[PDB]
C-alpha cells in the first residue's frame, strides 16, 4: 500500500508530454486551449505534490479561471484558419526537430551543476536517487504559511515591485482601450 | 404561516440538512474517540499530534498526563525519509 | 525541473515549428511561463526561499498582462483584415 | 531584499552557511577573498548535496558489489 | 472515412451470438451466415420490366440519402478572400 | 441636454451639489474611498491620546536575552 | 523545516545514545496537558530555558551536541513541574485540559478550570500565570470577567465545580 | 417644462438612499409576499368544475 | 475508511435530495406567490414532481442535431455537475464537520467556482451557429464581470478575519455576524449571487434565445437532468457562501445554560443535539435565502445586457474599490488588525 | 484514503452513471429533421464570424487586469497584521494607483454600445 | 384557505378512511355534507364552511380509480 503513490511525479510528467503533444496535434485550436487546460490542471497537481497547494490554486483561478476563458471568448469571436497537422508539410522539420529536443534537453539539464566536465554535468542532472530526510524543530511558534510570507515580503521588503506591478495592470487596461476602441473626438 | 404545502419541501430540506449535520458530527466524534474535531491546525499542533501518537499507543488523540514517558518513547522516533522531488 | 523543462522546451519546439495557428503561439508562450514557474518553484521548495515563490507570483501577474495585451493586439489585427489566416502572423 | 527568508517568514535552510561566508567576505578584500573559499564550498554543499551524493554512492556501492 | 475491420468468422459469430442477449437488435448471426451467399437470380422469374417499370440504382441516389450525414467541415480556399474581406467592417465601433 | 454637467472649476459646491444628484453612483463611492484615508490621517492620533493606545508587541519568537551566560545549578545529573 | 511532500516512509532508529551522554527521563505529556502546564513551567524553567537557549546560539551550529546538558535540565524541571501537578492538583488539571480536548486547545473555552487550577498552583507550589509583555494599563484576557468571546458550551464538570468553589469559598 | 436637478424637493442624500436601498424594489417584493398568504384561486378540476350557465354551447 | 463512505454517501444523498425537492419549493412558492397552487398531483401534496420529470428525461431520446458536436454536448453538463458538486466539499455543518477541512477553503470554492463559465462558453461550440456562439459570448461576459464581485466581497470579509479556513470565519461571527458591519455587502452579495447564477432577473441569454431558434441549452435526456441539478446546486452553494461569510453559518444563540441544564457530562445524545442545532441553524438560512430567489424571480422584470455590465461595472465596482480603502483604515483607526486564526 | 479525496475522485469517475443509464434505456432513431436544427433558417457559404461590438470584447480582456489586482490583494489579507500601518499605507497607493485606471475606463465609457441608426435631431429649414 | 388548520379539522370530521380516499383521489382534504348519489355510484357533496373559496363549494367523490 505504501508505494502505490510514489509514482505520481513521473505520471504527471508523462501526462505533461501527452497533453504538449496534443496542443501541436489537435485539429481544432480550441481542442488545443482546452488541453492547455489540461497541462495546468497536471502542473497544478504536481504542485501540490511537492507541497504548494495555494499555487495549484492560485493556478486554477488565474490561469484556468481567467486566461483560458479569454483564450476561448477570442475563438468563438474570431475567425481563424488552420491548416491540420500534415506529412506534406511538417515532416520537413524531424531532423531539426530531433536535433534540437536532443540539444536544448541535454544543455537545459547540464546548465543546473557548477562541474567542470561537460558529461558529467548531465550525469549529476539524473543522480536523483537518495531520499531526504525531513526532521522537526519546534522554532515556528506562528502559523505562517507561503501566502502570508509572500504578503510579508511583497508589502514589507519588495513594496516597490507591487507598486510598479500596479502600472503593469494600468498598462493592462489603458493599452487594450486604446488599441480596440475608436474615440470619438 | 399560511401556505403549509408550499413549506413541505422546504421542511424537507431542512431536515434532510439538519439530520446529515447531526449524523456527521456524531460519526466525527466516533472517529476521534468522544471528542469533537480538531480545525485550524498549523504545523505545531500536527507535531504535537504525531508526539501523542508516539506517547499512547497509537491511540489516536487519548492524551496522558503522566510526569515521566514510558522508555519506548526513546526509541520510538520517527524521521520521514522524503522522494527526490524532480 | 525535469517537468517544467520538458514543457518548456516542447513549449519552444511547437512555437517554433508551427505552420498551423497563432492561438497555438499564444498557447506556446503561455505553456513556457508555466514551466519556468514550475522548475522556480521546485526550486524554492527545496531550498526553503521565498524569493522563488515571489517570482513566480510576480510571473502570473505579467503572463496575464501578457495575454491581455496579446488578445487586445490581435483583436486590432482582425479589425483591419477579419480574418487570421494560418500564415501571415 | 528578501534574501534569508522562509516559507515560513524566517531563516532558509542554509542561512547559516552563507551568514559565514558574507562573514568572511566582510573580513576580507579582493585579494585575501581565497581565504573565503571553504565557506562559500559549505553553502554550495548545504544547497545541492553534491558532496554527501558522493559519499552515499560510495557506501551503496560497498552495500552493492562487495557483498554480490 | 467509414471504419471496417474483416476479423474472422469464427469471433464475429460467437460476439454476434452473445450479442442477442440484450434485449434491442443487433447483427445476428445467421447475418454474418450471410455474408458468404451472394444473389443467385432465379432466371424463370418475373423482373421489373414485365411490370413497365425502370428501377433507379444506388449511385444516383446515394447523395440524396447520405447528405444528412454529411459534415460539410469548411469552405473551398479561402486564399482570394483577404482583399475582398478587408472592405467590411468587422468591429462595429 | 437638461442637466448637464456644469464643471468643477465653475464651482465647486454647485458641481458637488450636481453629483450627488445626478451621479450618486460616483459620488458617494468617491466619498467613501476618500473618508478612510483621511480618517486615518487625522482621527487615529486623536484615538491613541484620548479613548486607548496602540497596543504593546506580540513575541513573534523565542525572546533570546540579550545578555552573557550566567552559572546555574539545580535538575544536574545523579 | 519544511513538512514532508509527495511521498514519504517513516524510519525509526534502534540504537542507542552513546555512553558518554547520561540519561534522562522524557517528559511523557501529551498536547493539553502540556498546554494546561505551560505557564507553570515557564514560571520555573526560565532561566535553565533561557541558557538552554543561549548555549544554542553561542554554539552556532553545534546546538544539538554542545547543548545536552543544558536541555537535560530543562527536561527535568518540566517533569518537576508535573511531577507537583499530579502529585497535589490532579483534579483541577485533568479538568483543564479534558476541556481542552472538547475544544480546539482554546484556552478562551477553559476559563472556569484555568481559575481553580491557578488558585491551586498558586497557594500550593507558589506559582502564577502572568502574560509577559503588558503593560500595567492592559487587561490580561485570562481575567477578564466578561469576554466577547465564549464558548459553545461551557464544559459541564467545571461548570459544578465553579459553583461548588464559589459556594466553599475556596474562589 | 420639465424640472432641472435645481427646483427639487427633494435632497440628494434622500434620494441616494432611494436608489441605494432599493425602496420601489423591495416594495414590490412586499406586495408580492402579501399574496402568498391569501388564499389560492385554484380549483381541483376532474373533482371540482366550473361555472356553467343555461346558454352554454 | 468505512465511516468515510458512509460520511460521504449521507451528504451526497441529502444534497442531491435537497435539490430535486428544491425544484418543487421553486414551482410551489412561485404558485402560492401567484395566488396558484401547484405541483399537487403527482405525489402526495406534490412530492415526486421532481423524481417524475427525472424518470421522464431518462427515458428520452440523447438527439444530437446535424451539424452538432457530440462530445462536447455531452460532457459540459456533467462538467458543469462535478464543479459544482465538488464545491460542496468544503461547506462546514459544524465546527470542524466538513468533509474537506482546508485551511485554504475559501480559496478552494472560488477557485471552483472560476470554472462554471466554461459550461456556458462551451454550450455554443456544440453547433455550427454563429449567433448561439455570441449568445455563449454574452452569457460568459456577465459569469465573468460578477466573479469579480463576489471575490471582493471574500477578500473585504477575510480583512476582518486573516484565514481561509471556512470554520474559523464561522467561528469569528460567534461575536457579531458579519452582515450587521456590512448590510450593504449583504445585499450586494445576494444581487452578484443571482447574477453568477443567471437566474431572473439575469436570464437575459436564457430569455433572449428562446425567442430566437439557437442561442440557450437545447438539450435533451440527461445532459439536461444535469443542468438542472447544476443550477439548483449552484444556488444552494452560493447561499452557502452568503451564509458562512455574512450570515454566520451554523452560529445561533448560545446554548451553554440549556445544555448545562439539560445535560451533565458529554454524551453522544449531547453531540446529536449540538450538531442538530448548528445545522438546523444553517438550514434554515439556507432556505431564506433560496425563498430570496424564487422571490426575486417572483417580484422584478428582466435587465438587459447593457443594463447588467452597466450596473456592474460603473455602479457596483466603484464602491467595493472604496470599500477596499474604508475598511482597513477602519481597522487602523482602532488598532483592529486581525491575528492569524 | 482521506474523505476529501474520495469525494473529489468519486464525483468525475461516478457522474456518468446516469449518463449511461440514459444511454441504455432510451430510445434512439434520428430522422434528418430530427437532426436537423430550427422552425426555419439557412446560411450560404458567407462567413464563419459575425461583426461585433467592442465592448463585447473589452468586458473579457478587462476582467483579466481587475481579477489580477483583486487576487494579488490577497497576500495582503493574509498578512495584514504583520504589516502593520506599513503594508496597510502600501496597499492604499497600490489601490489608488489602480482606481486612477478604472477611472479612465469609466470616463472614455470603454463598456457602452453605441448606437449607428441615430434620432435626426437638426431642425427644419427651409430656403425661401 | 391553504392552512394546516383546515386540513386537520376536516381530517377529524372525515375520518382517515376518506382522508386517505381524498389523498389518493382529489389530494386535498375536504369536508362536506352527502347531498345525493347518481346512477353510475358517483356521491356529490356541498360544505358551508367559510374557508372554501368560490367555485370549490361542491365536489365529487367518484366510485371507479380510473375516473372521468
Ligand atoms: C487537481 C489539482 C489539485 C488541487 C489541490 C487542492 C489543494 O490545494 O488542497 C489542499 C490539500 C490539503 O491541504 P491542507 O489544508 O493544508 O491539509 C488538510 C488535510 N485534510 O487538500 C487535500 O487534502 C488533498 C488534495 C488532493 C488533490
Ligand atoms: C465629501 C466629498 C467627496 C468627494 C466627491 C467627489 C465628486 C465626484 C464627482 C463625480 O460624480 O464624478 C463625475 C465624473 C464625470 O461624470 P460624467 O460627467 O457623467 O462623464 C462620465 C462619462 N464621460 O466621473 C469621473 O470622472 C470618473 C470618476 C470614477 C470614480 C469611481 C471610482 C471611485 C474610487 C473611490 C476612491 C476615491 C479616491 C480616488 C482618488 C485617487 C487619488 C490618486
Ligand atoms: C457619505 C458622506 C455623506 C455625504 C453627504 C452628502 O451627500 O452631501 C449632499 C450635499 C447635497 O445636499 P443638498 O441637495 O444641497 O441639500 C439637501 C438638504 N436637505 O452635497 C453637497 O452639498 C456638497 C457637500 C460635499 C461634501
Ligand atoms: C430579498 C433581496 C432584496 C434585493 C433584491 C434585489 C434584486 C436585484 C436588484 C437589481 C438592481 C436594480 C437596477 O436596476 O440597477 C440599475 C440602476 C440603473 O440606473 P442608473 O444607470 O444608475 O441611472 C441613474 C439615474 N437614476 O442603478 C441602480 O439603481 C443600482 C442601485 C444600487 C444597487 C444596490 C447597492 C446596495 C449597496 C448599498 C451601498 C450603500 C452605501 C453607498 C452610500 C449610501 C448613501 C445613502
Ligand atoms: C413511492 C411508493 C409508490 O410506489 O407510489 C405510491 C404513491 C402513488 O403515487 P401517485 O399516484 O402519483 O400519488 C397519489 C396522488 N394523486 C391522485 C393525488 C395522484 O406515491 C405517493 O402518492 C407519494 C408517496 C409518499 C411521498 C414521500 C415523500
Ligand atoms: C433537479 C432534480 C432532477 C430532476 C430535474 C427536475 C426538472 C424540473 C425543473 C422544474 C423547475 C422549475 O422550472 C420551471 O418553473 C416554472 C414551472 O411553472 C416554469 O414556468 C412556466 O410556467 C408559468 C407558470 O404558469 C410561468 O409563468 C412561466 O411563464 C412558464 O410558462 C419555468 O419556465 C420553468 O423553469
Amino acid at each position: 500500500m505504501m508505494y502505490l503513490t510514489y509514482y505520481f511525479i513521473e505520471i504527471t510528467i508523462f501526462l505533461a508530454i501527452l497533453c504538449t503533444i496534443f496542443i501541436i496535434s489537435a485539429k481544432n485550436p480550441m481542442v488545443s486551449i482546452l488541453y492547455m487546460i489540461a497541462l495546468f490542471v497536471i502542473a497544478a497537481m504536481y504542485l501540490y505534490l511537492i507541497g504548494l497547494g495555494i499555487f495549484s490554486l492560485l493556478y486554477i483561478m488565474i490561469y484556468i479561471g481567467a486566461i483560458a476563458v479569454l483564450f476561448l471568448f477570442i475563438i468563438t469571436l474570431l475567425d481563424i484558419n488552420s491548416t491540420e497537422l500534415s506529412v506534406k508539410s511538417n515532416i520537413r522539420d524531424l531532423p531539426l526537430v530531433l536535433i534540437s529536443l536532443i540539444v536544448l534537453t541535454i544543455s537545459g539539464l547540464m546548465i543546473y551543476s557548477n562541474d567542470s566536465i561537460l558529461i558529467n554535468k548531465l550525469l549529476e542532472a539524473f543522480g536523483n536517487d537518495y531520499n531526504t530526510i525531513i526532521t522537526q524543530d519546534w522554532f515556528n511558534i506562528e502559523n505562517t504559511t507561503l501566502l502570508t510570507t509572500i504578503g510579508n515580503v511583497l508589502l514589507t521588503n519588495n513594496a516597490f515591485i507591487l507598486l510598479v506591478l500596479a502600472i503593469v495592470l494600468l498598462l493592462g487596461i489603458i493599452g487594450p482601450i486604446s488599441i480596440t476602441m475608436k474615440h470619438k473626438e | 404561516a399560511i401556505p403549509f404545502e408550499a413549506l413541505l419541501p422546504y421542511g424537507i430540506i431542512f431536515g434532510l440538512l439538519t439530520a446529515g449535520g447531526g449524523a456527521m458530527q456524531v460519526l466525527h466524534v466516533y472517529r476521534n474517540g468522544g471528542v469533537r474535531d480538531r480545525f485550524a491546525i498549523d504545523q505545531w499542533d500536527s507535531q504535537m499530534m504525531e508526539r501523542d501518537l508516539r506517547l499512547n499507543g497509537g491511540q489516536g488523540r487519548k492524551q496522558v498526563d503522566q510526569a515521566t514517558a514510558p522508555e519506548a518513547f526513546k526509541h520510538n522516533h520517527v524521521w520521514k525519509s522524503e522522494r527526490p522531488l524532480i | 525541473m525535469f517537468i517544467g523543462t520538458i514543457i518548456l522546451v516542447l513549449s519552444f519546439l511547437g512555437f517554433v515549428f508551427n505552420r498551423r495557428n497563432i492561438i497555438l503561439a499564444f498557447i506556446c508562450l503561455e505553456t513556457m511561463l508555466l514551466g519556468i514557474n514550475l522548475i522556480l518553484l521546485r526550486n524554492s521548495v527545496l531550498f526553503d526561499d521565498i524569493s522563488g515563490s515571489l517570482f513566480a507570483i510576480v510571473i502570473i501577474i505579467l503572463a496575464g498582462v501578457e495575454s491581455a495585451i496579446g488578445l487586445s493586439l490581435l483583436v486590432s489585427y482582425y479589425r483591419l483584415r477579419g480574418v487570421i489566416n494560418s500564415y501571415g502572423i | 531584499t528578501a534574501a534569508g527568508i522562509s516559507l515560513t517568514g524566517g531563516r532558509n535552510r542554509c542561512f547559516s552557511e552563507w551568514q559565514s561566508f558574507m562573514h568572511c567576505t566582510a573580513k576580507t578584500d579582493a585579494k585575501s577573498r581565497a581565504q573565503c573559499l571553504p565557506n562559500f564550498e559549505d553553502y554550495m554543499e548545504c544547497l545541492h548535496h553534491t558532496k554527501e551524493k558522493a559519499r552515499l554512492r560510495e557506501i551503496e556501492s560497498v552495500l552493492k558489489q562487495k557483498k554480490e | 472515412e467509414v471504419r471496417h475491420i474483416e476479423l474472422p468468422k469464427a469471433l464475429y459469430q460467437a460476439y454476434t451470438k452473445a450479442t442477442q442477449a440484450i434485449w434491442w437488435p443487433t447483427y445476428s448471426p445467421d447475418q454474418v451466415e450471410r455474408q458468404f451467399l451472394s444473389q443467385k437470380i432465379d432466371p424463370s422469374a418475373k423482373t421489373f420490366n414485365d411490370l413497365d417499370l425502370t428501377p433507379m440504382e444506388l449511385p444516383d441516389l446515394m447523395f440524396k440519402l447520405i447528405r444528412p450525414y454529411r459534415v460539410n467541415t469548411f469552405q473551398h480556399d479561402v486564399s482570394q478572400l483577404e482583399n475582398k474581406e478587408k472592405t467590411f467592417v468587422h468591429i462595429l465601433d | 441636454m437638461i442637466n448637464a454637467n456644469p464643471g468643477f472649476w465653475n464651482g465647486p459646491f454647485r458641481y458637488l451639489r450636481w453629483s450627488a444628484h445626478n451621479r450618486p453612483h460616483l459620488f458617494f463611492a468617491f466619498a467613501i474611498g476618500i473618508a478612510g484615508p483621511v480618517a486615518a490621517l487625522t482621527l487615529t492620533p486623536l484615538r491613541r491620546k484620548y479613548l486607548y493606545p496602540d497596543h504593546s508587541p506580540l513575541p513573534q519568537s523565542y525572546p533570546l536575552p540579550q545578555r552573557a551566560r550566567e552559572q546555574l545549578t539545580g535538575f544536574d545529573d545523579e | 523545516p519544511r513538512e514532508a511532500a509527495a511521498h514519504w516512509v517513516p524510519f525509526e532508529d534502534k540504537a542507542n545514545m552513546p555512553d558518554n551522554v547520561p540519561d534522562v527521563v522524557e517528559v511523557g505529556a501529551t498536547s493539553a496537558p502540556l498546554l494546561s502546564a505551560s505557564y507553570f513551567i515557564g514560571a520555573k524553567c526560565k532561566p535553565y530555558n533561557d541558557d538552554f537557549m543561549l548555549c544554542r546560539e553561542e554554539s552556532q551550529g553545534s546546538g544539538a551536541i554542545d547543548c545536552l546538558k543544558e536541555g537535560r535540565r530543562v527536561t527535568r524541571c518540566a517533569v518537576s513541574v508535573i511531577e507537583d501537578i499530579n502529585k497535589s492538583c490532579l483534579d483541577e488539571f485533568r479538568l483543564h485540559w479534558q476541556c481542552l480536548e472538547q475544544n480546539n486547545h482554546q484556552l478562551s473555552g477553559c476559563r472556569k478550570a484555568e481559575a481553580l487550577l491557578n488558585k491551586c498552583v498558586f497557594t500550593k507550589l507558589n506559582l502564577e500565570k502572568k502574560i509577559p509583555g503588558l503593560r500595567p494599563d492592559e487587561e490580561p484576557v485570562f481575567l477578564k470577567k466578561d469576554p466577547w468571546i465564549k464558548p459553545a458550551v461551557d464544559d459541564f464538570k467545571s461548570v459544578r465545580a465553579y459553583a461548588e468553589a464559589k459556594k466553599n469559598g475556596t474562589l | 417644462r420639465p424640472a432641472t436637478w435645481e427646483e427639487s424637493e427633494e435632497g440628494a442624500l434622500s434620494k441616494a438612499t432611494k436608489y441605494f436601498l432599493l425602496a420601489e424594489m423591495f416594495r414590490g417584493l412586499y406586495v408580492v409576499l402579501e399574496q402568498f398568504f391569501r388564499a389560492p384561486y385554484t380549483i381541483y378540476y376532474p373533482f371540482e368544475k366550473g361555472p356553467v350557465s343555461p346558454r352554454f354551447r | 475508511m468505512i465511516i468515510n463512505i458512509v460520511e460521504i454517501l449521507i451528504f451526497l444523498v441529502c444534497v442531491l435530495f435537497s435539490v430535486a425537492y428544491l425544484t418543487v419549493a421553486e414551482r410551489k412558492t412561485l404558485a402560492y406567490m401567484q395566488r396558484r397552487l401547484g405541483p399537487n398531483f403527482v405525489g402526495y401534496y406534490g412530492l415526486l414532481q421532481a423524481f417524475a420529470d427525472a424518470v421522464k428525461l431518462l427515458l428520452k431520446e440523447i438527439v444530437l442535431p446535424k451539424e452538432s458536436n457530440y462530445i462536447i454536448l455531452v460532457i459540459s453538463p456533467l462538467i458543469t455537475l462535478i464543479t459544482a458538486l465538488i464545491g460542496w466539499v468544503v461547506i462546514p455543518l459544524g465546527p470542524g464537520i466538513t468533509l474537506g477541512e482546508l485551511n485554504l477553503g475559501i480559496l478552494f470554492s472560488l477557485a471552483i467556482g472560476s470554472l462554471g463559465v466554461f459550461g456556458s462558453l462551451l454550450s455554443g461550440w456544440s453547433s455550427n451557429s454563429k449567433y448561439s456562439l455570441l449568445g455563449s459570448i454574452r452569457s460568459t461576459a456577465q459569469l465573468i464581470s460578477y466573479e469579480l464581485i463576489l471575490t471582493s466581497i471574500f477578500i473585504i470579509i477575510i480583512m476582518f478575519v486573516s484565514s481561509l479556513n471556512i470554520t474559523t470565519i464561522i467561528e469569528t461571527q460567534r461575536v457579531v455576524w458579519y452582515c450587521i458591519p456590512l448590510l450593504p455587502l449583504l445585499l450586494i452579495f445576494f444581487i452578484a449571487s443571482v447574477a453568477e447564477t443567471a437566474r431572473p432577473p439575469f436570464d437575459l441569454t436564457e430569455s433572449e434565445s428562446e425567442l430566437v431558434a439557437g442561442y440557450f441549452t437545447e438539450y435533451s435526456g440527461s445532459p439536461f437532468v444535469f443542468f438542472f441539478l447544476a443550477e439548483y446546486s449552484n444556488i444552494i452553494l452560493i447561499s452557502a457562501f452568503n451564509g458562512y461569510l455574512l450570515l454566520g453559518g451554523y452560529l445561533s444563540f448560545n446554548y451553554s445554560y440549556l445544555f448545562n441544564i439539560l445535560f451533565n457530562d458529554y454524551s453522544y445524545v449531547s453531540f446529536l443535539f449540538e450538531g442538530l442545532i448548528n445545522s438546523s441553524a444553517y438550514a434554515i438560512k439556507l432556505v431564506f435565502l433560496m425563498f430570496s430567489f424564487i422571490w426575486v424571480r417572483a417580484a422584478f422584470p428582466r435587465f438587459t445586457y447593457d443594463n447588467l455590465i452597466n450596473f456592474c461595472w460603473i455602479i457596483l465596482l466603484p464602491l467595493l474599490f472604496g470599500i477596499f480603502l474604508i475598511i482597513p483604515s477602519t481597522l487602523y483607526i482602532f488598532d483592529s488588525f486581525p491575528t492569524l486564526i | 484514503m482521506n474523505t476529501f479525496i474520495i469525494f473529489i475522485i468519486l464525483i468525475p469517475i461516478v457522474g456518468f452513471a446516469l449518463l449511461a443509464v440514459n444511454i441504455l434505456l432510451a430510445v434512439y432513431k434520428p430522422y434528418n429533421e430530427k437532426l436537423g436544427a430550427f422552425e426555419c433558417g439557412l446560411t450560404s457559404f458567407n462567413q464563419t464570424r459575425l461583426a461585433f461590438n467592442a465592448a463585447f470584447i473589452l468586458v473579457a480582456i478587462l476582467f483579466l487586469p481587475f481579477d489580477l489586482e483583486i487576487s494579488t490583494l490577497l497576500p495582503y489579507v493574509m498578512s495584514i497584521y504583520l504589516v502593520s500601518n506599513y503594508g496597510f499605507t502600501i496597499v492604499l497607493l497600490f489601490l489608488l494607483i489602480l482606481i486612477i485606471g478604472f477611472v479612465y475606463e469609466i470616463n472614455t465609457n470603454a463598456l457602452k454600445i453605441n448606437k449607428h441608426n441615430k434620432p435626426n435631431t437638426d431642425s427644419l429649414i427651409y430656403k425661401l | 384557505s391553504s392552512s394546516l388548520y383546515r386540513v386537520l379539522r376536516n381530517a377529524w370530521e372525515v375520518g382517515p378512511r376518506s382522508y386517505w380516499k381524498q389523498l389518493n383521489s382529489i389530494g386535498d382534504t375536504k369536508s362536506g355534507r352527502l347531498v345525493g348519489t347518481d346512477i353510475y355510484g358517483n356521491k356529490f357533496y356541498e360544505t358551508d364552511h367559510q374557508d372554501e373559496i368560490h367555485l370549490r363549494t361542491r365536489y365529487v367523490e367518484y366510485k371507479e380509480k380510473d375516473y372521468d
